[PDB]
């Protein structure tokens, strides 16, 4: 159970990187 | 099996934020910038974690950005460890 605001900076950097993964 | 449900609950939130702030591409700068004042703690010390600041402030700023949408700050409440009720 690690729901702290840390998750928002994690999810953000994740999702930034996810778009770049998807292009190929 | 590994718990990453709440990770995806964060993803879904950020993705919702990003999908609703299409009229506002600027929010994607300042939103995280505010939480970066929070998250700083982990890299600031040479040892222990901290709280950052007061959880009320990081909230306070994001609210002015997001303003109009109370429903987003509703989900923000999950990432604030208060009472859990």
């Amino acid at each position: 159970v690690r729901m702290n605001i840390q998750m928002l900076l994690e999810a953000a950097d994740y999702l930034e990187r996810r778009e770049r993964e998807a292009e190929h | 099996e590994s718990d990453s449900v709440e990770f995806n609950n964060a993803i879904s939130y950020v993705n919702k934020i990003k999908t609703r702030f299409l009229d506002h591409p600027e929010i994607y700068r300042s939103f995280l910038e505010i939480l970066h004042t929070y998250q700083k703690e982990q890299l600031h010390t040479k040892g222990r974690p901290f709280r950052g600041m007061s959880e009320e402030e990081v909230f306070t700023e994001v609210a002015n950005l997001f303003r109009g949408q109370e429903d987003l700050l509703s989900e923000f409440g999950q990432f604030l460890p208060e009472a859990k009720r």
